[PDB]
């Protein structure tokens, strides 16, 4: 019911320079994400569960065939739940302790807002006490010469974890979670490793609150883009949007797609939900239903851990 | 599953060791070792796999097919690899010692801290549910040790007090059990508190000034001066070789790995650094 | 000095016999100027008891009730079952902040007795049956805003906007 | 009717102090109708500033109640640095008409049927020809010399717009524009060509949108940035008149009048035909009336939407004009090379380019007649809205700032990327598509072959239509690069920037007129790459000794003739182009190249000349707490003591904030009115709290009435009550009251600073990327950094060891040869300096400079000296970084920065220390080990707190590595106990100053390897 | 049936006589699990009346007061000035939530009258003066934990957790 993903070592969730929030004197072309997109989690599970018989020219048709609706993901250090938070290119990892009075903070007086949210991102932030950003430079060697090859010098900023951290997802199905327990899986990028464990747990389902925590990117269907962005203060209170890729499908061996998304850890005013349930014509509705299924459109309630899919 | 079996192993530095990282100027060496995230030395899994790949391709020149299957190709980067290394975790660095009214007089001891053991236990616990990897004495000892966290502990119940690396005075106490020798050296192992263990370990690393000399008039050249850290001899790192289910993997693990004792790691092989003995944790402990 | 009093908006006609006040003075804080309802108050940890309306103090931080503050005080036979405090003009989270602060404000509130006998718990409900606010603006909000039906040009605008801008928790117990 | 603001502007000339109580409207007009005042310009004078409500409610309207023969001149911020306007005055009364003839020297060449020119062409030259009369910059109100005269004459014309918007029946709006992600957009680039032109893109794209504003309403509707010394408005108005059509002799009245003040260089907007410096701020505000210009009149509509969308459409219309102009240009030029590519792609993608790579926000608050008036006068709390509405605007801004919409999130890629519907030029990417090596966030459409047969390899791909265009291709595009549409646009626009003219004029010409005017004129423009600025001295060592140490290089076309026309915006390219050496080389081709290197390394040795240094210096600055000052807070006065967050309930700081404004406000007066305040101020808690404290002492106002009595009533039970309520709403809440005059004065002061640091940068071998009002960006050789900062900081506060172009940088003011103009010493300013390899990706250097000073300003506290005691400030730092060697130099060590007229050497004193140290390290006075032995003395020094023990420890460390034994260079004592309180961050900073003095030199002497 | 009650944990000593029935039956919900204290209930919209400090309700979740729960009834002589209530264990939200609850429990919170004379300038309160926690352990922790000196021995961190983890608000009065 609830799956814990424990990395055994630093991980590489290659993000296409989506961010620049760090001063380390690195110039390492490849940086990593804090929380992997749900496409990666879905792909890891589908790689475990893959059977070479569902071969289809679509990657998310096949994926959705395997797994039930996955929910967003967040941090579990010592049982302590930590959820992302964004402030227009500022990441933070904070508890619901600091989310409870967060909507009541969002509209306060000018200086009340500044003090509160800056203490939220600069003191109440538990990122660096959890995440180190480990630069790794590798090279390639031509066995002939034993010197370095020419043009082969890569660099990547891995995500190292000071104290032992888990990634928390919630899966709907109960029978596949049988074959997910105790799986040493190849989670993520440059051949890294994590361990999957599954556990019976409890979680609320789709409470009707005002503000929602975008635990995972909300994809925007390219027809509502102009309409949506052109009144953007009506759907996101604090957060950010960006034209994000979706990943890389293993069968066809190409990049997946590129959609605008409401990046994780955003706060969204309930309105957005109806918005999505309006601009979804039955065909793109089919598409976005599969998207929501693999784990994308996930929201959380700022007052308690109650997950909600936007559409379903 | 798609990681069917795992073989943990230790890594004993036979000569000094230099696995290098990004040269820079902030840490005042010029060329450090590979810190993990807590400042301890560690061998990245890429370095491990590459070095062992090169060694095996040189040694067994026929199984080139099997090695290219398990560890991957380079002219056909299409099919992935059936085997992976985890970043080698520092397990026990050797430290100098001065005994203080202690029965058996030693001149060096192994030293661990509690983060190092937490990471080692993470690895072991994570690979334990494979039905082939049991060695429950190992994680048993690791866990009984971790229970005693917060105190300079000694796995040899006679020291009671020491001076480590001629700078740090630590007052020890025994584990209230014998906890047989994890590493088969006749040398005591010391697990220390973290704050002091980091000092002791940073001072256990070798730091060398090196120069380039003009062969004509035997005088140093301009700009020809730097420094670099080596991990000492006798150092032990810990890692695991994770494999998937295929039958190249089986033939690999059955005859490639039966005969793999010494390997060359890291850089500066002409200086002698980099020789290593791989101890497979299926016979010892 | 200055005084205030609380009003809440359930879907039931349980606000009628509340206050012996029309405005109190000549000004208010919850302004309504050709853009719907504004300056709405929301307060967390309360449950509505619509049948004989009362505001249960509940300990769910998103058990929110929406209210409006206008100068007044009821019936001279209360403030033994009701709560009261003099908020410092800024401990009051209000949506659509438009009205400013005058260094202090004195506020009474209709408090619900704990009903500390039964296992209390509420459920979220949102406003429906437009007729309710249609007759509340004439039951309470003309009793507190004379400019109703006289100054605006779109009474349907405030119907729909107080519709979408209110939501609360009914105890159902 | 509007545009008659000449009398709203000139409601009284700069001869004000020369009609007020001796020392000699007196002149109304000779070339316009009569200036009306029933309440028309009355409001323009009364609501424009606080000087009519600070000092009473009638004194400013009488201009004789506390008079004095001597007229002070005070800074608007810290009214302690004085100036005196003396006797010298606007030219003699007997010749007061001659200057009006000098007024009318160029206002009579174009038709006078329209005022949209006859009102604004004079705006910019109003201040210019007047300082040619050398009027010496009188203040506006002599009883309060805090606002100079011209500043108030413009500030009144500002809110004249709202006056007229109430003259229709009622309207009035405060609109604010701000482009969304600047520091992100700038990050995209590869050679500083893209860097400077993305800066210039932000600038020109925001300059396009308000041209329309100044054509529908005329200037002085804009508040920020002040249209006073705008290098863009200058060129814009100038080319407007040039297209109007007048002999170069007819414009020569304005041409030199500009070049001597603005554009103090030689290569100017008439040699590059483009302003060589982008100066527009990425965010600008507007005070907008409710009128609409569509012809012959100004009609109104009551809505707010009449602007929120009509500004966005203009912002995107500018981008459309630019993209279609680039289409026309690349078409007209395919026969060259690399333009075939731009045409080919602009035809292979057109729709992605239908949306600009920037975004903007727009908020626009309103005003009415209600509570601004009752029938015809101003009530209590009527001067108390403009700043209120201003705060409303900035509150909407900083609320919407919580969300971030990167431009790409606008693109319609879904279909273009899910399928092979995206066009790729070169190698159809094996993996479906690639990301551009510049943004890294968009799919690239041009993918250069990395390198195997770059000659053939792309001739092997039909991109190279023939063996010729490969040079023009391989020049502007490095091998292995990958370009998105948006970045190929910038690589093209870096091939030449002249097309930005389409953006400049706000659609004044036609697009074809522009591009076909510039296909006639044909001249090469060059932009300094990092490899150039990393070789400045390398050319100087080859400029002084041209061929003396050049004989083998006489053939490598570096020691050879600059051939055709090459000219750059880089001032140091205008002053060495004709030195015989072609600065048009590509140093990455001769010695910053690999194969041709060892040769040169054995070459330069016999001529005993150094190997060049592979390091430039990306300097950027920032004004600490600028927003609070414009809002009107004291965080700029107390940068570090109080933060913004300590303004939620400001009543705790009633010690600091209640001080430090009194001493300004109560001192901002003079003569006798000062006493008028010097008593009335504290009588709130000091007295009966109400309007009877001053009534006792009010009488020294009425002690001057009867000499030429004019006043109607002397029963002042109101002007004591009102001058109490004023200070009560501002000391009960210890902010300031903001005025149009406040804002316009500060923006003008920012423009003077713009000019002066534009001269500072290229005083050294600098290269501006973006000189802004309170910010900057440049690239300097690693030898000219500190000395630069040391002055640029000082110069920002207003202090000159030098005349810069022709501006006198006195103590506290910037006097333009008679015009003492106030500078901003109280405003802090931080610096962020990166010593970057030339072969470093600009993306990262820009990001880690911006964020470096971005969080460095908000993280580092240091031990400072407030009120005499010890406090911990938080801003005015000067951060360095080599590659992992961060260092921080504070700059004030006092709070406020310069509380006394001679505090102007407290500033940046530490860098004087570093200069006196570095100067002597290399002269052979002090060994090299001075910076390797501090790691032996550091512990004792930081463990000491007895400053003479520390003095002796430092003296010993200095002496023990002295090459002589007789050098005695001592550090001041005050630089001993300060401590750099950085907290909880993975960055490494030594917690004591002298270690940072050491590390700064570590960096700098390291930037030469 | 099972019952509980809210206990606040101050630094100022007010816990000389605040409970009579502490243990009584079998269990109290707020327990320590080998890593420090678990299930610390946060409550929003409240404030203290520190002079003879008990609870008063303010009107803002921006003053979050954090305490524990224990079973029983203290001295059985109040609820005339307490907030004694009952919730089905789902409407309150604790931290470090360990397992499955019983789904109904009492709460005897120590309430006090507002006394709205001067306003409540509420202020965030971290727990400093280490010695005060060292004496409150015997003023609350040990006196409610007989499992201390029995099973859980780490008195070390169980202070250092709540050297930040017990955070509440004050009036300055
Ligand atoms: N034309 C320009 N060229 C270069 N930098 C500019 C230009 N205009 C503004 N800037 C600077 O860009 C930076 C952006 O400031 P800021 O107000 O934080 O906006 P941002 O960083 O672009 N994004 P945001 O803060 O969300 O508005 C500041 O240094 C500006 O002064
Ligand atoms: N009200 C304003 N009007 C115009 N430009 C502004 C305004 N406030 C800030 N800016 C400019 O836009 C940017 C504002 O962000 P920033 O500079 O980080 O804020 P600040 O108000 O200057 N405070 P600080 O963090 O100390 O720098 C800077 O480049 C300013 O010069
Ligand atoms: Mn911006
Ligand atoms: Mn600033
Ligand atoms: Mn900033
Ligand atoms: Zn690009």
């Amino acid at each position: 019911k609830r799956v814990l993903i424990k990395p055994l070592e630093p991980l590489m969730f290659r993000s296409q320079g989506e961010f620049e929030p760090l001063i380390t004197g690195s110039h390492t072309a490849a940086q990593s994400l804090i929380i992997p997109r749900p496409s990666t989690i879905a792909g890891m599970l589908g790689y475990i569960l893959f059977n070479k018989s569902s071969g289809t020219g679509d990657w998310l048709s096949d994926l959705t065939n395997l797994l039930a609706t996955i929910y967003g993901t967040f941090i579990e250090t010592n049982g302590e739940y930590l959820f992302p938070l964004r402030m227009g290119n500022h990441l933070a990892l904070v508890d619901q302790q600091h989310l409870i009075n967060l909507p009541t903070l969002l509209e306060k007086e000018y200086e009340r807002r500044e003090k509160g949210i800056y203490e939220l991102f600069y003191d109440k932030n538990k990122l660096f006490q959890i995440i180190n950003h480990q630069d790794r430079i590798g090279i390639s060697i031509d066995k002939s010469t034993r010197t370095v090859k020419e043009h082969y010098l890569y660099s990547a900023r891995y995500l190292a974890f000071k104290k032992e951290v888990n990634y928390v997802i919630f899966i709907d199905n109960d029978a596949i979670s049988d074959k997910i327990n105790g799986k040493i899986v190849n989670f993520g990028g440059e051949n890294r490793i994590a361990k999957l464990e599954v556990d019976d747990y409890k979680v609320d389902t789709s409470i009707e609150e005002e503000y929602y925590l975008a635990l995972s990117p909300i994809l925007i269907p390219d027809e509502a883009l102009d309409n949506f962005l052109d009144n953007i203060s009506d759907y996101v209170a604090m957060g950010k949007v960006d034209k994000i890729s979706l990943g890389f499908d293993i069968a066809n061996t190409k990049r997946k797609e590129m959609l605008t998304a409401i990046l994780e850890g955003s706060i969204v005013k309930r309105s957005i939900i109806d918005f999505i349930k309006n601009e979804i014509k039955n065909d793109l509705r089919y598409r976005f239903s599969k998207y929501e299924k693999i784990g994308y459109n996930t929201l959380m309630s700022l007052c308690k851990l109650a997950l909600r899919k936007i559409l379903s | 599953p798609y990681y069917a079996f795992a073989e943990p192993f230790f890594i004993h530095a036979i000569t000094h060791l230099h696995v290098g990282s990004g040269s820079s100027v902030e840490e005042e060496i010029a060329l450090p070792f590979q810190r993990d995230e807590l400042g301890y030395p560690t061998i990245y899994a890429s370095s491990l796999k590459g070095a062992i790949k090169s060694f095996l391709l040189k040694e067994f020149p026929d199984k080139r097919d099997v090695i290219y299957k398990v560890l991957g190709e380079d002219e056909n980067p299409e099919e992935a690899s059936l085997g992976t290394f985890l970043d080698a975790i520092l397990f026990a660095i050797p430290s100098r010692i001065i005994e203080i009214d202690s029965a058996k007089p030693y001149v060096w001891v192994y030293v661990t801290t509690y983060e190092l053991l937490k990471k080692v236990k993470l690895y072991l616990d994570s690979i334990s549910q494979l039905s082939n990897a049991s060695f429950s004495n190992l994680k048993n000892k690791i866990d009984t040790i971790l229970a005693k966290e917060g105190k300079n502990i000694t796995l040899d119940s006679d020291l009671k007090s020491a001076i480590l690396n001629e700078d740090f005075y630590v007052e020890l106490e025994a584990l209230n059990n014998k906890i047989p020798s994890i590493i088969n050296a006749g040398v005591p192992l010391l697990v220390l508190e973290d704050s002091i263990g980091r000092e002791v370990i940073n001072r256990s690393l070798i730091r060398v000034r090196r120069i380039r000399i003009d062969r004509d008039k035997k005088v140093v050249e301009t700009g020809g001066l730097w420094s670099e850290e080596y991990v000492p001899m006798k150092t032990i790192f810990f890692s695991v070789l994770l494999g998937k289910e295929s039958k190249e993997s089986a033939i690999f693990a059955s005859c490639i790995l039966r005969n793999l004792r010494y390997v060359i790691l890291g850089g500066k092989e002409t200086i002698g650094k980099g020789i290593v003995e791989l101890r497979w944790v299926k016979d010892v402990i | 000095s200055t005084q205030r009093e609380y009003v809440f908006i359930p879907i039931t006609n349980s606000i009628t016999i509340d206050v012996k006040i029309t405005i109190g003075g000549s000004d208010h804080i919850t302004n309504i100027d050709e853009r719907g309802i504004h300056n709405v108050l929301v307060i967390t940890g309360y449950a509505v008891d619509e049948k004989n309306g009362r505001l249960v103090p509940t300990l769910d931080p998103c058990d929110y009730v929406k209210g409006i503050l206008v100068a007044g005080t009821p019936q001279q036979a209360q403030s033994n079952d009701f709560l009261t405090l003099k908020l410092p003009a800024n401990k009051l989270y209000l949506i659509r902040k438009k009205g400013n602060i005058s260094d202090d404000l004195k506020i009474y509130i209709p408090y619900s007795s704990p009903d500390a006998r039964n296992s209390m718990k509420t459920k979220p409900v949102s406003i429906s049956d437009d007729t309710i606010v249609n007759n509340i603006i004439k039951e309470v909000f003309d009793k507190i805003y004379n400019i109703t039906q006289k100054e605006k040009v779109k009474i349907e605008k405030v119907k729909e906007d107080i519709k979408e801008l209110f939501s609360y928790y009914a105890l159902e117990q | 009717f509007l545009d008659y603001k000449i009398i709203a502007l000139l409601h009284d000339p700069p001869n004000k102090a020369w009609v007020i109580t001796g020392r000699a409207a007196k002149y109304i007009i000779n070339q316009l109708f009569g200036k009306n005042y029933s309440e028309k310009v009355d409001n323009a004078d009364k609501l424009a500033s606080s000087i009519d409500r600070y000092l009473g409610s009638i004194v400013y309207k009488e201009r004789s109640l506390f008079e004095n023969r001597s007229i002070f001149l005070k800074n608007i911020l810290l009214s302690n640095i004085q100036r005196d306007i003396g006797n010298l005055f606007p030219k003699d009364k007997s010749k007061l008409d001659n200057l009006i003839l000098e007024y009318k020297k160029l206002l009579n060449v174009i038709n006078k049927t329209n005022l949209i020119l006859k009102y604004q062409l004079f705006y910019l030259i109003y201040e210019l020809v007047w300082i040619d009369s050398k009027y010496e910059n009188t203040p506006s109100d002599t009883r309060n010399p805090t606002h100079t005269i011209f500043d108030h004459l413009y500030a009144t014309a500002a809110m004249m717009n709202w006056i007229l918007s109430l003259e229709k029946e009622a309207k009035g709006y405060l609109l604010g524009i701000d482009t969304i992600g600047v520091a992100d957009f700038i990050s995209k680039g590869r050679k500083t060509r893209d860097l400077w032109i993305s800066s210039y893109l932000v600038s020109a794209l925001l300059w396009y949108v308000i041209t329309w504003f100044i054509e529908e309403y005329g200037p002085d509707v804009i508040l920020f940035p002040s249209l006073r010394f705008n290098q863009f408005y200058a060129f814009y108005l100038l080319e407007k008149l040039r297209k109007e059509g007048v002999s170069e002799d007819v414009i020569d009245e304005i041409k030199e009048l500009i070049t001597k003040y603005i554009f103090n260089g030689d290569d100017l907007f008439e040699n590059l035909k483009i302003p060589p410096y982008p100066i527009i701020p990425g965010r600008i505000t507007l005070i907008l009336p409710g009128l609409i210009r569509e012809g012959e009149e100004y009609k109104k509509v009551q809505d707010d939407n009449c602007f929120i969308s009509k500004v966005k459409e203009r912002y995107n219309e500018g981008w459309r004009k630019l993209i279609e102009g680039l289409r026309c240009y690349s078409e007209r030029k395919r026969e060259d090379g690399f333009w075939n590519l731009v045409c080919r792609v602009l035809k292979l993608t057109e729709d992605l380019l239908q949306t600009t790579p920037l975004n903007i926000r727009v908020k626009q608050v309103s005003v009415t007649e209600d509570e601004i008036f009752n029938n015809n006068k101003l009530r209590s709390d009527s001067w108390k809205i403009y700043d209120n509405k201003y705060r409303q605007l900035v509150s909407e801004f900083k609320k919407s700032k919580l969300v971030k919409v990167t431009p790409e999130s606008r693109l319609k890629l879904f279909e273009l990327t899910k399928f092979d519907k995206l066009p790729q030029i070169g190698e159809k990417s094996k993996r479906g598509y690639e990301f551009c090596t510049s943004c890294g966030v968009l799919p690239a459409v041009v993918i250069m072959p990395k390198e195997d047969e770059l000659e053939k390899k792309l001739i092997d791909l039909g991109i190279a239509r023939d063996e010729k265009d490969v040079r023009s291709i391989k020049n502007m595009i490095s091998p292995g690069e990958r370009l998105c549409p948006w970045c190929l646009v910038k690589r093209a626009l870096g091939a030449e920037p002249r097309l930005m003219r389409i953006l400049l004029l706000g659609d004044l010409y036609s697009v074809e007129k522009i591009v076909n005017e510039i296909v006639s004129r044909d001249v090469k423009i060059e932009i300094p790459s990092t490899s150039d600025i990393a070789s400045i001295k390398t050319f100087e060592e080859m400029i002084e000794k041209k061929n003396e140490i050049c004989e083998d290089l006489k053939e490598e076309e570096v020691c050879e003739k600059p051939s055709e026309s090459v000219l750059s915006m880089w001032q140091w390219f205008n002053k060495n182009y004709y030195n015989g050496i072609n600065l048009t080389i590509d140093p990455e081709e001769y010695w910053f190249s690999e194969k041709r290197r060892r040769y040169y390394f054995s070459v330069f040795r016999r001529h005993r000349i150094t190997f060049p240094s592979p390091y430039y210096a990306l300097v950027r600055a920032d004004s600490d707490y600028l927003g609070d000052l414009l809002e009107g807070k004291l965080t700029p006065y107390l940068a570090g003591i109080i933060d913004s967050g300590d303004y939620a309930n400001i009543s705790e700081k009633k010690e600091e904030v209640n001080k430090l404004l009194e001493e300004y406000l109560v001192n901002a007066g003079s003569g006798s009115i000062v006493d008028y305040v010097k008593t009335v101020l504290k009588c709130i808690r000091e007295n009966l709290n109400k309007c009877s404290c001053a009534e006792k002492i009010y009488s020294n106002e009425v002690a001057k009435v009867m000499f030429r009595v004019n006043v109607e009533k002397a029963n002042v039970e109101e002007e004591v009550k009102n001058s109490l309520e004023y200070f009560e709403t501002i000391l009960n809440e210890g902010r300031i009251i903001v005025t149009p005059a406040w804002h316009v004065s500060i923006s003008s002061a920012l423009n003077r600073g713009l000019l002066v640091e534009l001269e500072l940068v290229n005083k050294h071998k600098g290269f501006v990327i973006y000189a802004g009002g309170d910010d900057l960006l440049a690239m300097l050789p690693v030898d000219e950094v500190l000395d630069f900062i040391k002055e640029s900081r000082r110069a920002f506060a207003g202090f000159g060891t030098e005349k810069l172009g022709n501006m006198c940088l006195e103590n506290g003011f910037v006097r333009i040869n008679n015009a003492y103009y106030p500078s901003l010493p109280i405003v802090g300013r931080s610096y962020s300096v990166i010593i970057a390899h030339y072969a470093d990706p600009l993306f990262f250097v820009i990001n880690d400079s911006y964020n470096l000073l971005e969080e460095g300003k908000e993280i580092i506290r240091y031990r400072v000296m407030y009120n005499g005691e010890y406090k911990d400030a938080k801003k005015d730092v000067a951060i360095f970084r080599y590659q992992g060697l961060t260092s921080v130099i504070p700059l004030s060590l006092k709070r406020p920065i310069v509380s006394s007229v001679s505090d102007f050497n407290e500033i940046a004193s530490i860098i004087d220390v570093i200069l006196e140290l570095k100067k002597r390290i290399d002269e052979g006075r002090i060994s090299v080990s001075l910076l390797y032995d501090y790691e032996k003395y550091k512990h004792l020094i930081v463990a000491s707190d007895e400053k003479y023990l520390t003095e002796f420890l430092v003296k010993d460390w200095i002496k023990r590595n002295s090459l002589r034994k007789h050098v005695e260079f001592t550090i001041d004592e005050k630089l001993y106990g300060v401590r750099l309180t950085i907290e909880n961050y993975p960055i490494k900073i030594p917690n004591d100053l002298i270690s940072n003095i050491v590390y700064t030199l570590r960096i700098i002497y390291g930037g030469e390897k």
